[PDB]
Order: structure tokens, then sequence, then C-alpha cells
RNA sequence: GUAAAGCGCACGCAGGCGGUUUGUUAAGUCAGAUGUGAAAUCCCCGGGCUCAACCUGGGAACUGCAUCUGAUACUGGCAAGCUUGAGUCUCGUAGAGGGGGGUAGAAUUCCAGGUGUAGCGGUGAAAUGCGUAGAGAUCUGGAGGAAUACCGGUGGCGAAGGCGGCCCCCUGGACGAAGACUGACGCUCAGGUGCGAAAGCGUGGGGAGCAAACAGGAUUAGAUACCCUGGUAGUCCACGCCGUAAACGAUGUCGACUUGGAGGUUGUGCCGGCGUGGCUUCCGGAGCUAACGCGUUAAGUCGACCGCCUGGGGAGUAC
């Protein structure tokens, strides 16, 4: 991660100067064609410290929960996390999955409890009415509740992309405790983020770069 | 309000030049000038309430002018206010 | 009309410390230059500055510790109209000794600690804590 | 702001307050000293009554006042400055700002006449009313008064109240760009003075439309109303008085400071873009707020000065 490669993925371009977050400002670089540029000069040190204090996490018995249900992130924010083991939620973000985790945590119980069941067999016994409404409660929690089936827990980092669309996720996360590591674009607070990588979260080749750099980081740091 | 030529004139005689328009002696002369015209005016139209609160600030603003004239320059105070007929 | 520079300055630490502002500005004067020294040798500001040659510019430089203001409060307290002097004895303590009272004595402008160490009582200018 | 509470608005004397530099003074202020501040009392330390209360020895204290001698940062006085507040000048700009005079077109009403004939008008439905003595409708001509469609706009101007066709005369303020000038000339303001919607009052005019009062017709249990048909003060003019309104942003004036976004209006600089001023509408951040909300036009953070409040009623009444 340099430089290069973020202007070839479009990391610098932000939102439209009108749309603008005052608190953004010292990351920002100029408002072109009324559109507001980041200073990738800062997004490196923050982003490569971020990557750093993320294998620190990891490197360690780490769990970092991946957070982007935009709909331009949900299947790439999957694979990241599916590339080094850690776990992910890329269809909406359920008010409480953390903070109401003893509750949440009995709907992952429904998952296996029902996902166990579509291998046992146990549909073929129902009058096709009861087994294909099991499923949409399958098809459900598995859309939601996929990708933290196996975290058995509440994590030690999350990697948020949009601070602004995942507003609900960080005041979760900073409410228990857990450090964030955000996407925070030009028109959203970076306020309880605790590493701020002022840049672009709309633009699939800029989320695509930000998510295999966070996963090659965190299969660094649980190999090493 | 006073014209080009009646305010330059003005400026000419009781400034210490042309282009001593700022002293307190043309100040107070433009003032007096322009009150001294506008009584035709408020003579005719005695229900201008409009204008005359514009000649009331143009009469206080002088009052002004002329205490600090007296309180810093007794000698030019008083060549002042012989030479426009003013009481005090 | 501006009839209390002193508690302009003052306002404008405040503020600019309220705003997260790096530094502040403001006209210029002995009195102004005389409590932002002693504003700095207290550790309260990093550090001020006088430019201009007629009209003259003071530019002090705002500290903060960990995210938060270190001027945690700064108040007027001898003002135009109501003027507060203190003898030796009466000298005031801000926040229990933690802070400091800013006091213009005959042998110049010092804390409440330094006038009460020379022996002087003087014009209670402001609490700072 | 809405709980009680910002004068309707302004000018302004007394008063309060006062940008910046140097010198001087030493009044305030500060330091020390001297005199005094009765004793008792209070307080601290002891001492006496078996203890205590009581009594009592020394201290502290009596925060004050005066005088003398020092200090000079701040405030005040005085002297000289300075230009950043305040003001003058030059050139332009927008504006329902004010006063006076004239004039235009639309419409209502009335009057005279032509055509024409049985209705019109009105309501929820009616009726009163108007009409064969020819209404209503329609056309022509005339008189008179009042108001200015469209433009027109969370547009503009004004201290507030307010201000709207067009033209002229007289006149106030605001703002912008370059400079030049004066050199703190400032801010606020008890009392005072001035202005101050509508209604009302006096005298003299005017009177189309509208309309308190009043009359009739309805409605209704009643209907001193709401609805209808009429209709006088008044509404209009001149001059004088009155001095009050939910005269409201229910928010006093002046200055400084403190993240943003979208507009309106009015200047100006440079090359439809980028700046830079004035006024203004909406949203919103910190902060503030009981909350609602306010939020660079603050109800945020401060300073100067003024006005005002102190449970409800009695009462903004009585005298
Ligand atoms: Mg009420
Ligand atoms: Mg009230
Ligand atoms: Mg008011
Ligand atoms: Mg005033
Ligand atoms: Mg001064
Ligand atoms: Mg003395
Ligand atoms: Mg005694
Ligand atoms: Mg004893
Ligand atoms: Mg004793
Ligand atoms: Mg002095
Ligand atoms: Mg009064
Ligand atoms: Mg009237
Ligand atoms: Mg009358
Ligand atoms: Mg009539
Ligand atoms: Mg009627
Ligand atoms: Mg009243
Ligand atoms: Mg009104
Ligand atoms: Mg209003
Ligand atoms: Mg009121
Ligand atoms: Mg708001
Ligand atoms: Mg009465």
């Amino acid at each position: 991660v340099s430089m290069r490669d973020m202007l070839k993925a479009g990391v610098h371009f932000g939102h439209q100067t009108r749309y603008w977050n005052p608190k953004m400002k010292p990351f920002i670089f100029g408002a072109r064609n009324k559109v507001h540029i980041i200073n990738l000069e800062k997004t490196v040190p923050m982003f490569n410290e971020a990557l750093a204090e993320l294998n620190k996490i990891a490197s360690r018995k780490g769990k970092i929960l991946f957070v982007g249900t935009k709909r331009a992130a949900s299947e790439a924010v999957k694979d990241a996390a599916l590339s080094c083991d850690q776990f992910f939620v890329n269809h909406r973000w359920l008010g409480g999955m953390l903070t109401n985790w003893k509750t949440v945590r009995q709907s992952i119980k429904r998952l296996k409890d029902l996902e166990t069941q579509s291998q046992d067999g146990t549909f073929d016994k129902l009058t096709k009415k009861e087994a294909l409404m099991r499923t949409r409660e399958l098809e459900k929690l598995e859309n939601s509740l996929g990708g933290i089936k196996d975290m058995g827990g509440l994590p030690d980092a999350l990697f948020v992309i949009d601070a602004d669309h995942e507003h609900i996720a960080i005041k979760e996360a900073n409410n228990l405790g857990i450090p964030v590591f955000a996407i925070v674009d030009t028109n959203s607070d970076p306020d309880g983020v605790d590493f701020v990588i002022p840049g672009n979260d709309d633009a699939i080749r800029a989320v695509t770069l930000y998510l295999g750099a966070v996963a090659a980081t965190v299969r660094e740091g649980r190999s090493q | 309000s006073l014209s080009t030529e009646a305010t330059a004139k003005i400026v000419s005689e009781f400034g210490r030049d042309a282009n001593d328009t700022g002293s307190t002696e043309v100040q107070v002369a433009l003032l007096t000038a322009q009150i001294n015209h506008l009584q035709g005016h408020f003579a005719e139209h005695k229900k201008d309430h409009h204008s005359r609160r514009g000649l009331l600030r143009m009469v206080s603003q002088r009052r002004k002018l002329l205490d600090y004239l007296k309180r810093k320059d007794v000698a030019r105070y008083t060549q002042l206010i012989e030479r426009l007929g003013l009481r005090r | 009309s501006m009839q209390d520079p002193i508690a302009d300055m003052l306002t404008r630490i405040r503020n600019g410390q309220a705003a997260n502002k790096a530094a502040v500005t403001m006209p210029s004067s002995k009195l102004k230059v005389a409590i932002a020294n002693v504003l700095k040798e207290e550790g309260f500001i990093e550090d001020f500055k006088v430019e201009g040659d007629t009209k003259p510019e003071l530019e002090l430089t705002l500290k903060y510790f960990q995210g938060k203001a270190v001027v945690e409060s700064i108040q007027r307290v001898s003002r135009p109209g109501l003027r507060i002097y203190k003898r030796k004895d009466e000298l005031p303590k801000v926040m229990a000794g933690l802070g400091i009272a800013v006091v213009s004595t005959s042998k110049g402008v010092m804390t409440d600690r330094a006038a009460r160490q020379a022996g002087l009582g003087g014009e209670i200018i402001c609490y700072v804590a």
C-alpha cells in the first residue's frame, strides 16, 4: 500500500463539497469539479498504523469483525474476511448484534439448530408447509448472521467500511470498548473511530484495495 | 444634500487645505450649511418626520463635534462659532 | 463598543480552546503581553509573539494535553464596571491553589503565589485553572 | 422567547463605562510604620471555685479611621502622540424611505337616454328587498369618490409605527471600490424630548365602495348573534388632539469571539469560473436550554450600560 495504487483505485475521490463533515477538513486536499480530494499523504501512515495495530490484535488470538453492508461491498467484504478465518457482517447490521449479543446469540443458536437439520434430513417429514417455512427461516438467518456464526463471542476489533452507513455498529463497538478501524469518507464523522483511514468507501476498487490489505495483514499476524 | 461645489467651497474656506475634509471645523461647517439649508425644506414640509430625523442627527453630530473642539482647543472653538453664527 | 480588552483576550482564549484552535490572535497591548507572559510561564499556553510595527498583533499558541484543552476555565474578575483589589492577606486561591489568579501589583503582573511571596496585593485580573 | 419579567421605537442631558503609546502625577490601589480603635463580650492559651456554669491572667481580635514614608502594574488626573473605534470628502449603486403636486387605466355606484321584457337578487332553504310607474340584462354619454390587478417574490426600504400605478419637485438614510482627511471626537442612557397601527375626539371639507349603530327578513326554545336585505357614524382630505395594540422575534442597545450546508437580494475584483463586501430566508454542529427549541442575524462564549420580575387572585383595580 503506497500512494500510486491508491490513485489507481481512486482512494482520493471523496463526496461533493456540500455533503462534507467539516471534521474531515484535516484530511481534505481540494475541491475539484466541486468534489472533495482526500489527502492520501495521510491515508498512508494512518492506514499503515491501522494495519500494524490490527496485526498486533490478530497475531494474539485475534477476532476481527469486518462490517460492510453497503451493497457495493457485501460480496467484497465476505471474501476478505473469509480469506483470513475472521467473521463478517455484509447484510444490514441488526441493532444490538454486539450490545444485545445475549439475545442475538440465540438466533445463531437457531441457525446451527436448523442448518444441521438441512443435512440431517428432518425436512423429510412436513406437509411441504413448515419445511418450506423453516427454509425461509434459514436463508433469512443465513443472510444476516451468516458471517458471525463462528465468532462464538464478542470481538477484539471491528474493521468497518463507511463510518456514516455503519454508524450503529460503531456506537455499539464504542459502547463495549472494542477498538474501531474504519474507512471514513469526507461526508462522515471520525469521532467514534479509533483508526481513521480517510479514503473513498464507495468505489469498488478502493474498497477492494483496503480489504485486501487488511486481510493480508491479518493472515500475516495469525501466521506469526 | 449639499452639492459638490458648495461642499468643496466650504472645505476650501474652513479647511487648512483642499484635502483637509476631516477637520472638525470643516465637519461643523458642512453640517451647519446643510442644517441652515434644510430650514427652508421643513418650513414647507412640516410633516416630513422621516427626513427630520436625519436633520436632527445632523444637529446632534454637530453638537458632539463642537463639544469635542471646545474641550480640545477653546480658541479654535470660539473662532468657529463666531464665523458660523452659532450660539454655542 | 469595546470596553474591556482583557476580557476580550480571555474570551478569545476560552473560545479558541473550545473550538480546538491551534492559535488565537488579537490586537496587542503591553498589558495583554504581560498577562500572556504569566500564562506562558505557568504552562497554560505554549508560547506568544507580537508582530507588527504600528498595529501590533499578539498571537497566542494554545496547548492541549490528551485531547483536552489545558485552560479548563479562564474568568475575568476585576472588570471596568467593578474593579477588584485585594491586600496581600486576602489574595484569592484558585482551585485550592491548583489554578492561578493573575494579579497586577505595583511590581508588575504576576501570579497570586508570586504576589504573596513578594508581600504585595493588587488588582485581581482573572482566574485561570 | 414560551413559567413573573425587554420600555412600542428612538434621540439625548445628568450618570456609568472607555482603543493604543510615551512622559508626568500619585487620587484610587498596594506596602511599612505611628496614633487611635474604652473595659466587658467573642476567640486562643493558661489560672481559681470538688466539676461545670461562673470568675479570672495574658494574648489574639476590634476587618475601621487619620497621619507619615515608600511602590507605580492597573484605574483616575495632566501633557504629548498614534490610527485600529468613530466621523468628513471624492465616485457610483439599489430601494413601496419621507413630504408636496400632477396624472392614467380598470372597476363599483349614481344620473340621462336607446334596445328589450318578466323577472331580478339572495340562501343551506327562504323571505325581506328591487321590478310592468319597465327592473335585471345590454349599449351610449356624463358625474363623483376611493383604491392602484398583473409585475409581486419566507423580494425591497424604513428607528419603530409603517411604506406599492405612473410622472415631476423637495428631502432622509444605507451600501460598495480606490484613496485622501480628522485624530478616541466613543458606547449606553434615569429624568427629558420626539415619533408612534387601528379605533376614538375637535373644527372645516368630502363621501363611490364598505360598514359599528340601527331597521327589517330568516334561523332558533329564545337569537338583542352567526346568514340575508338595507344602512348612519366612520373609513377619505386639512389641521389639531389622543399615545394605546398579541405596537411580537412575545427576544433592549453597542462591541468582540466561536464548526458547517442550501438559497434570495444588492454591490464590487479578476479570468460561464474563481474571489470579496452589505442586507436577508431555511436547515443544522458544538454549546446552551425544564423542555420546546436557539444555534455566527444565538437563546453559544464574553464585556459596557439601561429597562424590568419576585406565588395565584384581589388588580394594572382603588385613592
Ligand atoms: Mg401566557
Ligand atoms: Mg410571560
Ligand atoms: Mg422591543
Ligand atoms: Mg440611543
Ligand atoms: Mg483607557
Ligand atoms: Mg495614594
Ligand atoms: Mg475592647
Ligand atoms: Mg481547674
Ligand atoms: Mg480573657
Ligand atoms: Mg495614565
Ligand atoms: Mg425614559
Ligand atoms: Mg384613524
Ligand atoms: Mg373626524
Ligand atoms: Mg356613504
Ligand atoms: Mg350586514
Ligand atoms: Mg402596553
Ligand atoms: Mg406590527
Ligand atoms: Mg411580525
Ligand atoms: Mg412586550
Ligand atoms: Mg436552527
Ligand atoms: Mg387605571
